[PDB]
Order: C-alpha cells, then structure tokens, then sequence
C-alpha cells in the first residue's frame, strides 16, 4: 500500500509498521503473547 | 499466562540457559511472567521510555526531597495492583534510616496458576494416532495371540501347585 | 513562548494523562474479576451477625466494617392507579412494587479503637502507629472503587439481610466540627432482575456477523500487509492453501 | 497527664486503663481516655484543677460487696 | 555500604502457635533441629523423595492453613527396610554423598525382594548395602543415604538404635519454638513416651495409627488408644491406613497451624487434604468413636474430619485455648514486674498496689479473648448465674509469714467460660392434620 | 491550562445569481463593501439534516441580539437569495 | 513534599488564611424499570463534586511568600497591602480562563477540576474579612508534534485561505505592491506562468 | 556554588540528584566510584537518561545541608539576643542577672530562629514510638543561685542549653519482593 | 485467572439466585391462597374494640399489634371546576381515595 504503487512512491507511518510486526509476532506465539509497554520483546521491536 | 521473552532472576539479561542447553526460552509459568512485570514496572523511571510516556514510576518525586513514609508506602503498594491477576499482598515491612538517608521496604505477593487452553503453538502434540500392521499380520492373523494364551497357560500352571 | 516552556507544556499533558490511566485501568480490572464479592456490615455483628463475618478469607470475600454507624433506615414503595366511574367517584386498578432504598450514616475516624485485621480497611494499618496509617484516606479509595465499578453489594444488618443493591452516591465531609475524622453518608437501591456445561446451555444467538478483524480480508479492506508464514512444514502447506484457498486479489 | 495528652495528640493512641476500688462502696473498671484539659487559676490560695476522664463502660460492679448473687435471685417480677 | 545505583530493586522467592517439629530419622545434619520453609529446601538438604520426612513437610505445606516454617528433629539411624508384603514397576529412590540420585527400577514377593537387593549391588555399590531377608535392608560406610519410596506398595521402615524418650530432651535444649509434637517410630512405648513428655512440657501430641484393633469391638481394649485412655493422656489420636508410606499427620497439623487459639475454631467438618476416607461399616465407626479415635469420613457429596477428640476425652480446641491461655497471663504479668521492678519501684505486698493486677489480667488475656468471640459473655435465664469473668485477690492480713519470708504471692483465682460451638443437628416433626 | 471549548463563524455574502456556468457559493461570500458580515461571539442554535436524495439538504439556525445593522441588512434582499 | 516544588513561575500556587469546611461527592444513576436479566450494565457515572469555604483576612498570621496571593505583600504592614482585592483579582482570572485546576487536600489528590461558581461577601461580623466559597466539578477531557505520532487528520473543504493576491480581488482590495528586493528574474517568469488575477 | 546559594538555609534542601550545569559526567567504572565515594569525594554521574550530583558529603563526613542550617542557626541566634539587650540597654532599663528577668529569654529565642524552622520545615516536631522521646526543642536557663561569684564580678552568663532536631532528606531505596504462589 | 475461580465464582452465582427462589417464592404463594385474611389494630383496642380482637384465629383472620402506636391520621380529598359554572349543576365535583397513615415502635 504504502511502497511503489501505480501513482509514485507514498511513505508509511511509524504505528502501521509497529501494528504489523506486533501481528506478526502474535502469529508467531499465538494470540497469548504480549506485546504491550511490559514486554521485552516489545522493547526490542519498538526500537 | 503472559508470554514472553524469560529474563534471568540473578544477573537481568536474557535466560539464554545453562551451558548443556543453550538457546532461547519463553516464560510459561505464570510466577516467573509476573516477576518480571514487575520488575519492569518498577525500574522503568517515569517518563523516561520514549512511545509510552505514562509507564514507569515517578523516583523523582520522592528521592531528593523530604518525605514521609507513610505517602511512600502508599504509592507503592499501589502500582503492584495494577496487575489483573495479583491475588494479594501478604506483609509490608517499610523501614528507614535516617543517619544514611536510605529506604528499604520487603513484601510479598500471591498469584494463582491457569491452565494452556492449547498446545498447537507450544511444541507437542497430546494424541496417540495408531501405528500401521506391519507385514502380512492383517490379513492372516498374528503370532502375540499364541504367545499371550501360552504365557497364560504357563502361569495357571504355576498358580495352582502351592509355593 | 519559549522553546523551554515546550517542555512545560509537555508535562501537563503527560502527568494530567498519567493520573487517569492509573485510575481508568484500575477501574478495568473491576467488571473483570467475577470471584469477588463485597459485602458491608452495617450493624449487627455484636449480635448474631458473627457468624457471618468469620466466612471472609480477605482474599476474595470482603467484610467493610465502620468505625460508627449514626443511622440507617429501609423504606420499600408502592405505586396505586386508580380510574374514575360516572358516580363522580373513583376506584382503583392494580398496583406495583417499585424495588427498594436504603441509606445510612457513619463515620471513619483517625484514632481506632477495635482495629480487627479481618476487616479489609485494616489491611495494611499499622497496630501501634494507627494515626500515620491514615485510615480516614484509605477507605476513600477502596469505597470509590467500590461504587464506580458497579458492584453488586450485600448488606448484612442487625433486622435482616439484603442483595443485590447498588451505591447511588454517598459524601465525605472533613468540618471543622470534628476533625481528624470523616463524615460518611450513602445510599442504595435494589437493582432486582462462554463456558459451562453444554447440558445446561440453550441456543443462544449473535446476529449478524461480518468478517473476523483478526485476520486477513480485513487487512484488504483495511489496506494492509498479508502476515508471512513460519516457514514450517513448507512445500506442504503451500501447495494445498494455494489450490483449495487461494489469495486474496 | 499534659505529658500524655501531648503524646497522644502527637501518635494518636488515647486509650488506657482506669480502675477504682471503692470502699464500703460500688466499684469500677474499664477503657478510659482524656476528654478536657482543665483551667488553671493563680490567686491567693492553692488552685483546684479538674479532669474529666471519659470512659467507655460506666456500669458500677458490687463486687466486694457479699450476699449479692443469693439476692438477685430473690427478686420477684412479670 | 557504598550503593552503586539509587534504586535497587530485586525480584526474587521464598520469603499455642503454629511451628511443628517432625521427630525423624535420618543424618543429613548435625544439629538436632532445623527450620525450613518448603520441601525444595530439604532436597538441597539430601532427603529423597517419599522419605519420611519429605512427606510430612508436603502434606503441612499443602493444608488451608499451612504452618509457615516446620522442623525437622533428627535421630540417629543404623539401619533402613523396604517391605514387600504386597506386590502388583516399583521404583525406588536412592540418594548418596548428597547428590548421587539413582532411582533404581524393578517390575513383575522374594522374587522382587531379591531383584531389588540385586539391582542396588549392580550400582555405586562402593557406598552402600543391600540385602535381602522378604524385605530387604539397605545400610550405608560414612555416607549420608537417603531412601523414599517411588511406587508399588511396598513401605519404609527405618530403624534405630537410639530411644525418642532420650532424644527429646536433647531437641528441646536447642530450640524450643515449636508447639506440635509427631514422631516417626510409631510403636507402642515410643508413642506413650511421647505423649508423657508432651505433657510436663505444654506440647500437643499428634499420631496417626494403623491398628486395626482401633476399631475392633469397644469391649476389647487392645490398641494404644486404650492405654492413653486409660492414663488420661490429651493425644490427638485417628485411625488412617495411610498414617505410614505418607505420615498424614501433616495434613491434620495444616488445617490448625495457621488459626490463632482465641477463636475457638473447631476441627470438626474441616477437609483434610491427602488423607483416604475411611471405608468401615457403620458398626466399625460407632466402635471407633467409643475409642476417641477420629476417623476421616467421606460425606454426603463430599469428605471431612469427624470430630477433634483427644484421647482424654475432652474436644481439641478446648486444649489449645486453654495452653493458649496459660501462656499469654504468664508473660503479661512477668512482663509488668519487670517495669516496675525496672523504675526502681518494684512491686510491693502492702495490699494497695496488689488490687491493679485487675486491671493487668484484664487487659492483655481476658478482652482480646472477647473480642475474639473465644471466652462468653451475658447471663442464663435458668441457671440464673452471669458468665462475666471474675478476679480475687487475697489481701495482706490472709498471707502466711512464711510466704512474707519467701517473698511468694499464692492462692490468686480466675474464672472464665468457653464459647461452645455446634456439632450435631437432629429434627423432629408430625404432620397433624386437623379435623 | 485550557478546556476544550467550542467556536464557529457564519458568512453571509452576496446574492446568489444563477448564469451559464456551474454555481460555486464560494465566490459570493465577499460583499459590495469586501469583508462579509461574520457573527462569531454570538448564542446560535442550528440543525442540518443531510441524505442523499432528490431533495436538497437543509439546515435550520437561530442568532439572539443581533445588531440593528445585519438586520437591516437581510431586511432588504428579502427579494433575493443571499449566500 | 510536593508544596515546595512549587515555584513562581509555572506551579502557581494559592493558600487561603483558614478553611472552614470542604466536602467530596460522586453520583450515580440507575434503570427504574427492572431488568431483563448478568445485565449489569444498566448503571451511569456523573462527576465528582467539590466544595469549599474559606475566609481572607487583612491581619495575615503566616505571609509565607511561596504563596502566590503573597507575590509582592508587604513584610510589616499586611493591611495596606490590600491581600482580600490581591485574591479576588487572582481567583477571577482562573475561572475566566477556564484552567483545569488540580486540588491537594487531606486524603486524596483530584486533577482536572473547572471552577463553575464562586461567592464573595462582607457582612457586618467578621470585618476587615472576606467569606469565600467555591465550586468545582471533574472534566472527562480526552501544531508542534514529532511526526512519529502523528495521525491522519481532516479539515473538510477549504476555499481560499487568508487575504492574498486572489482573495484581496473578490474583495476588491488594490493588490499588494511589490518590493523590489529583485524585479528582473521573476518577473519575465512571474507574469508568463502565474498570470495575474484578472 | 550556583545551586546552593538561592535558597534559604532554614529549607534543608538536600544536595543529592540536583544537576550542575556545565559538569561533565564521571566516566570511572563501578568500582571507581566505590573508592571515590569511602574518600568523601563526591562526583558528578551521567545517569539513567540525566546527569546529576551524588551526594553533598563534606571531607569530615556530615551531609553539606546540615552544615549550611548549623552555620544559620549560629548567626540568627547570636543576633537576635543582642538586638533585644540593646532595646533594653537604650531605654535606660539594661538587663539584670536578677532570676527575675533572665527568663525572658525563652520567648526572645523561641521567637526569631525556633519558630521560622519550623514553618519551614528545617526542624522536626513530634514523638517517636520506639525511642518513646519527644522531638519538641527544649531550652534551660541557670538561676542567680548557680552563677558562681567570678561570672558576677565579669558580668558574663554562661552555660545556658537548647535542644534540635533536624530534618533528614531521602537519598536511596531498595525495594525487596518475592512472588509465592498458592497451593 | 485459575480453575480454583471458576470454582467459585459459581458459587457467587449459586448462593445469590437462590436468594430469589426463597423471598420470590413466598410472595407467589400468598397471592395464590386468598382464604387468608390480614387486620391491624391502631389503637381502638381497649374501649370496647376487644369485642372483635377475640373472633381473630391463628389460621384465616390473622391480626397484628404494634408495641405502641403514637399517632394517626385520616384525611379525604375532594376538587371542583375552577370555572363559573352554568347554573342545579351540582355535579362538578369528585372524590378522591382517603388516606391513613400512623406512627408506630
């Protein structure tokens, strides 16, 4: 949506990227994991 | 049940594991998920994560300055509720030095223990599909039916004659 | 302005949210937990009522006693209709129950006399400092979240017990008068009305339902990326997913 | 007793004993507390200060009277 | 100390009245008693799983109201058995020189008997000896060994040269916070020795037993709860067939431990976790009951102790009301002298300081108890007597010269009533019709 | 520190003249005079309704105290149709 | 503790002489008509009310300057400077202005609170004196900003924005006259792509 | 310097986390800083997202604060008794070592210094639970019946007492906890 | 959360519902029975009003005393048209329900 499209190049924003790799990583362990604030796994995605 | 990345009890990093099983591992019980929330909950100063400026706890209001106690004491009791699954606190023993300036308080909490509500991200699997026949047994018959009527034999002669 | 007092400003924002965060998701947990109960003991307890206040395990049953209860009164109404006939009288119809209230008065004071560690206000409070314990502050907050997360409390009095009533509102009065105590005043009404075993569920019903947001086709409505897969059991899965289910374009 | 109402103003623990063993007399013991501080008054003689002494139970006990128990049961009433 | 951060923050485990002390045989320390706060702490100390000693801490752990730190007693061992007068797997657990955890397998009497003696030689062998005789003994070298049972049916019998009537007063020296007594011999002069030294030291003694006499015919006065009956001895004896392999003593302890004595709670209906119910016949319960030997009964939809008889016959929390009760007016007093005597101005025999022990007792001892719910209060309408606490003190012109030489206050009398609790139900109806 | 507090403005410009070209509202709002009459501090109480039908969509206001002068401007052009 | 973290700058704060009485009090309401069964749901929070009364005095028994009402009272003659006019024209400004004021009292801490009504008088008893009550109501509120959090936003139909070249034409303003800082590059391109509004 | 001087002695406002610009953070590592500190050698620490001072200890061991209020209570205490003997000496009624006006003294000194601590929170006031002591400032004063013959002749009062408390500030905490589960 | 909850949160449930089932049963029964006749005696009793305190059983006509009744009252209401009327027109007025209501301890 947000890379090379049929009219240019567009940018993405910082939270579409987070929420993305936020679901993949739910995939990843099942709708358990946490990924929110107290995880350290979300400190390591987040930056 | 929270999952996450373990972090060691005794040194803070990642619980890569003893040196026979090295790797990776992922906090499963509940106690060991818990310890570390709180742990981050508190160590986290407040204000000082960038993209969550409400987490952490406000150290700056209370070190440096003259303070009671009892306020202290308060604020900290508080932020360990702030878990949804903390049973209660047991004991708080809040004491204070005044000749080093320094504070120290001991507690504990409890906290029950869930179930998996399912294993297909978790490794293992809990059923028992059957095993082919193996050679021509299916169709002729097999020979443990022999061995076990013979073994039975064997050992009802052995039962009746008294030993 | 100043680029200095940006920072300024930021503090509000932050310490101004802050506060209600602590305050909203404490509520959150509240309506969550469904094995607590709360259950407040007007009066009574020196007068068989005992019995009832050795059940509370402190950890999911909950006794809130106070330090002096002024008054308390129950009044129960009831509704008449009544029509009028050609004999320039009027007669009547039937009636209506309308539910019932219940109100009193106590007090909370900063110097105990009977601090029993049963009662949950006297969780914490210290047995030979009571006064720094700040009992007056403690039952503020443990009375607010009572009431703002709608619990379903059980009095307990003296003449007979009541369920099912829910705090309508109640004050906090620090006069001059008295002092190093509060004045407590509330008021309640009765508010009178998955898992389990399949045996005793019956149909139940949803409506209509349309695409589950946790997974893909809303990312095409929504305009998103397809999460990649695990890479597990590859050459398997994708020759089958691919034939029987395709992708969404 | 100024000695102690300054500490209790202080912490906040009030309550201590009070007993008082009459003679020929009834009797008391219970939980007492300090209500109000009396007034001093310097003049020509010695002053007279009173304390009012609040206390939780005021029922007076025969105690060392005898032939009480077999009395009380003397009493006729419906 | 010099500190390196402003904030350390370490998230870490672990941490009448309550302690009981567990009177075991085994060598895992020298001292005579030691404390411990969970099971875990006892592996670290070399006790093998299913050992005596291991099961008693995990049944008391495991009650509504555990203790929060057990002891362990030691008394020397010389010898251990593994019986196996019952057969169907019957794994074993071996611990030696503290960390050589071999669980020794076998599976399908003196053909296992052997196998097993025969498996412990095929180790390491060059620390310890097995023997076969239907059970088979198991002996150390100077090495610490530790054998618990795994499975099977088979049960741990640990002998020992040394006496519990000798050891007791040896644990005591070394410590003596701890209230509840339990023993592992289990016969017959080794219980009645226990329950003789309980005594003249203020100790409740438990013991789970066996004997299958204890519910034989009331007229047959053969099992031990006889002999305690008889000399009027206060011992919470039960009948359990569990009471050896699992020393269910533990969970008996769990359920008072933690309950201050003034409530007066009573053990009646309370669950047990870990104890069987008991499967005799109706006829066998009433004999038991005559035996004041207390049964774990499964009830309707459900199973629950019966009732807290001692072997005496008066209810168990009678007496731990009563110990309770001895111990606070002691230390009140005592600890009002001292003040006193502390000031400079000690107490004194001139009958007008005598007369403020009313308000000492009264304070300290007898209103906690009230307000506890543990000691009545009120009157009786046919009776017609009041049931207020009452003091009597004896004035100076009653007291002997020779107590005056001996500077000793005698003859002091106190009065209270117990708050009884419910036990029974039993309804009676007729449905009259009118005509 | 603020709240969040409300504001509006409305416009009123010149006559509405329909020609030979698409109407746009816009290019009405300046008067004779230049600037338009605008009405910002002012009690007002409006409804719009909205649809997607052949009917137009229409909105209803109320202004409390307006000046003599707006007035007597809307007075006149009472004939035409002011944007 | 958190009295003296005030400063004089940011933190404004204000002490009143005395403060007679202060009270705390939350609402809520319920369905009249009984439920249909759990449906727990049927019940409303309002907001929290507080109120006060105070008093201000022209003999002052604690100046402590930390207080704003004491920016610039004088040290020995309180009644000449005029502290209950320095309060009132305080307390005026703050309500007007609609300021979320935050109130630290015995027990608990509130933030977010508006001042909906306040009440001055000067009977006859307690001259020299002012009785104060005030009214105070919770506020359930929910550029410069780092692009990291920004979001997208919408500003509905535009027309043509502030008094330029165009705008000063439909009103028929004479346009702005150029200052010639340049007039011989842009001005062979100016006219020839931009045009001129005509 | 620039962090102590705007602001008043009577306060006891702590020197221990307030930043010093223009510093620049002590790079040492952990066990560095543990030597420095056993010197009484305070350092300026870059720390978790900041920079700030230590600890305001002197070289003989007393936190810096309570030096700047003893110095402050010197000063106040020792001009408030002679702007008051003056008064008295400039009407013409000088004060006298009479038993009669010595007295006075505890208002003149419970009134300037005592009272501004304090409102300021400088002194402390109270009980204590454990040591079973007052907190409250005390003051004894000698009569003329214990003033030996040599002071009388010199005109000099001597061995007059007072009693603080002071107020101590909060530097470090540790936290302790443990989760133990049901069973 | 944990299974040891949902053990008993049940019991929450349980208890409660059964509170209905007792007081909500009661009231259905006694509309179901209209044999049963209840009375009250305000005061009356001891100046001759006994005559009719004695026909009371303990079955049917049920009877209730208060420990002491301190006062009651007895009002009736009636309206008219607040217009003139047109001249007997006599039945422009109605009669509302009396009302009683007392004190008691």
């Amino acid at each position: 949506n947000y890379g090379l499209t049929g009219s240019g190049f567009n940018l993405p924003p910082m939270d579409d990227l987070v929420q993305e790799t936020k679901k993949t990583f739910k995939s990843a362990f099942g709708e358990d994991f946490n990924t929110e604030s107290n995880s350290v796994a979300d400190k390591l995605i987040q930056i | 049940q929270f999952k996450d990345l373990l972090l060691d009890p005794l040194t803070g990093d990642l619980d890569f594991g003893t040196p026979g099983d090295r790797g990776m591992r992922l906090a499963l019980t509940n106690q060991l998920s818990l310890r570390q929330r709180l742990y981050l909950r508190f160590a986290i100063w407040a204000g000082d994560w960038y993209f969550d400026e409400t987490f952490g706890f406000p150290y700056r209001t209370f070190v440096g300055k003259k303070t009671v106690k009892a306020v202290l004491d308060g604020r900290i009791k508080s932020e360990v509720r702030q878990e949804p699954d903390v049973l209660q606190i047991t004991d708080f023993q809040s004491t204070m030095d005044v000749v080093s300036r320094s504070y120290k308080c001991f507690f504990t909490v409890v906290t029950a223990e869930g179930e998996e509500i399912s294993l297909a991200f978790v490794g293992e699997d809990e059923y028992q599909y059957p095993t082919p026949p193996e050679s021509n047994v299916q169709l002729c018959g097999d020979e443990g039916v022999i061995i076990n009527f013979k073994n039975k034999l064997y050992y009802l002669i052995n039962f009746r004659l008294p030993k | 302005i100043s680029p200095a007092q940006q920072a300024q400003a930021d503090k509000r924002a932050r310490d101004a949210a802050a506060a209600k965060r602590k305050q909203d998701t404490e509520v959150s947990n509240a309506k969550s937990r469904e094995d607590i109960q709360y259950t407040m003991f007007v009066s009574g307890l020196r007068r068989g009522r005992l019995n009832e206040f050795e059940r509370k395990n402190r950890t999911d049953d909950l006794a809130i006693l106070f330090d002096s209860v002024t008054t308390h009164t129950y009044t129960k109404d009831y509704n008449k209709s009544s029509y009028a006939v050609e004999s320039k009288a009027k007669a009547s119809d039937h009636v209506t129950t309308q539910d019932g209230k219940f109100t009193f008065s106590g007090t909370v004071t900063d110097s105990p006399y009977l601090i029993d560690p049963r009662n949950m206000i006297d969780r914490d409070t210290d047995k030979e400092n009571p006064m720094l314990a700040r009992r007056p502050a403690k039952a503020i907050e443990i009375l607010e979240l009572i009431a703002d997360s709608h619990q379903l409390v059980t009095l307990v009095t003296e003449d007979n017990i009541l369920s099912n009533y829910v705090i309508t509102s109640f004050q906090v009065d620090r006069s001059s008068e008295a002092g190093s105590s509060i004045n407590v005043q509330v008021t309640l009404e009765e508010f009178r009305f998955r898992t389990s075993d399949p045996k005793k569920a019956k149909n139940a019903n949803t409506g209509t339902k349309q695409t589950a947001e946790d997974g893909a086709v809303d990312d095409s409505a929504k305009q998103k990326r397809q999460t990649p897969y695990i890479g597990k059991n590859a050459e398997t899965k994708e020759r089958w997913e691919n034939a029987a289910i395709g992708t969404t374009d | 007793l100024a000695q102690w109402q300054r500490q209790a103003n202080v912490t906040g623990l009030i309550y201590l004993p009070v007993q008082v063993e009459g003679s020929q007399g009834l009797s008391l013991n219970t939980i007492g507390w300090i209500q109000k501080q009396p007034d001093l008054s310097y003049g020509t003689e010695v002053g007279q200060m009173d304390w009012e002494i609040g206390v939780l139970d005021a029922w007076l006990s025969p105690d060392q009277i005898q032939g009480i128990a077999a009395g009380i049961t003397g009493l006729l009433g419906l | 100390e010099y500190q390196d951060k402003v904030v350390d923050v370490e998230v870490s485990l672990g941490t009448g009245f309550e302690t009981p002390m567990f009177l075991a045989m085994h060598g895992n320390f020298p001292e005579r008693i030691r404390f411990y706060v969970s099971t875990a702490g006892m592996v670290a100390d070399g006790f093998a799983v299913g050992s005596p000693a291991y099961q008693f801490a995990t049944n008391a752990f495991a009650g509504n109201f555990a203790p929060q730190r057990v002891a362990i007693g030691r008394m020397s061992i010389d010898s251990s058995k593994v019986d196996f007068t019952g057969t169907t797997e019957q794994v074993v657990v071996n611990i030696t020189l503290n960390k050589v955890v071999k669980a020794v397998k076998i599976n399908v009497p003196a053909q296992i008997a052997t196998a097993l003696a025969d498996a412990v030689t095929a180790d390491l062998t060059g620390k310890a000896t097995a023997v076969a005789t239907t059970y088979v003994t198991v002996t150390a070298s100077p090495n610490v060994v530790s054998v618990g049972k795994g499975a099977g049916v088979y049960k741990i019998v640990n002998e020992s040269s040394e006496t519990v009537a000798t050891v007791l007063p040896s644990v005591i020296a070394e410590n003596h916070n701890w209230y509840f007594l339990a023993t592992e011999a289990r016969s017959d002069a080794d219980i009645v020795a226990a329950a003789e030294f309980a005594k003249a030291n203020y100790k409740l003694h438990i013991y789970n037993s066996t004997d299958v006499d204890a519910y034989a015919p009331e007229n047959s006065a053969a099992s031990v709860f006889d002999t305690l009956k008889s000399l009027s001895y206060d011992s919470l004896g039960t009948s359990d067939a569990g009471a050896d392999v699992d020393f269910t003593e533990g969970s008996v302890i769990g359920a008072m431990a933690a309950n201050d004595p003034s409530y007066g709670d009573s053990l009646h209906l309370k669950t047990m976790p870990g104890m069987v119910p008991f499967a005799g016949s109706d006829t066998q319960r009433s004999n038991a009951w005559s035996r004041n030997a207390n049964i774990y009964r499964g009830l309707y939809g459900g199973g629950s102790y019966i009732e807290g008889k001692t072997s005496s016959g008066q209810y168990v929390d009678v007496i731990r009301f009563s110990h309770w009760v001895k111990f606070r007016m002691e230390e009140s007093v005592f600890a009002y002298m001292k003040r006193r005597s502390d000031m400079g101005l000690s107490m004194k025999m001139s009958d007008e300081d005598l007369p403020v022990l009313k308000s000492v007792l009264m304070n300290n001892p007898i209103n906690i108890g009230i307000r506890n719910g543990g000691i009545l209060t009120g009157y009786d309408t046919e009776n017609k007597v009041s049931y207020d606490p009452t003091i009597i003190i004896p004035k100076r012109a009653n007291i002997p010269t020779n107590d005056l030489a001996a500077r000793i206050l005698r003859d002091v009398k106190v009065e209270l009533v117990y708050n009884n609790s419910l036990h029974y139900v039993k309804i009676r109806a007729s449905v009259v019709l009118d005509r | 520190m603020r709240a969040m507090e409300r504001t509006y403005t409305l416009v009123i410009g010149r006559p509405v003249v329909i020609g030979e070209k698409p109407v746009n509202i816009e290019k009405f709002a300046n008067t004779s005079k230049g600037d338009a009459y605008e009405i910002k501090d002012l009690h007002i109480e409006f409804n719009v309704k909205k649809d997607n039908s052949k009917e137009p969509n229409k909105g209803y206001v109320t202004v409390y105290n307006l000046s003599d002068e707006v007035v007597n401007y809307l007075s006149v052009n009472q004939r035409e149709s002011l944007a | 503790n958190e009295f003296e973290r005030k400063n004089r700058t940011d933190d404004l704060a204000i002490l009143f002489d005395s403060v007679t009485t202060h009270t705390y009090t939350k609402d809520y309401n319920k369905s009249s008509y009984a439920v249909e069964s759990k449906a727990s749901d049927h019940v409303t929070t309002q907001d929290g009310k507080f109120t006060f009364s105070g008093t201000v005095t022209d003999s002052p028994y604690l100046i402590d300057p930390r207080n704003m009402i004491d920016r610039d009272t004088d040290k020995e003659n309180p009644m000449l400077a005029r502290r209950p006019a320095k309060a009132i024209e305080i307390l005026e400004l703050i309500a007007d202005s609609h300021q979320l004021v935050t109130l630290v009292t015995e027990d608990n801490i509130l933030s977010n609170y508006v001042i909906t009504s306040f009440q001055v008088d000067r009977s006859s008893e307690a001259g020299s004196s002012i009785n104060v009550q005030v009214t105070l109501e919770e506020f359930r509120f929910k550029r410069t900003s780092d692009p990291k959090k920004a979001k997208n936003a919408n500003t509905g139909t535009k027309q043509t924005a502030e008094d330029g070249a165009v705008d000063d034409s439909a009103k028929q303003k004479r346009q702005t006259p150029y200052i010639g800082k340049n007039a011989e590059t842009k001005e062979r391109w100016e006219n020839a792509a931009i045009g001129t509004t005509d």
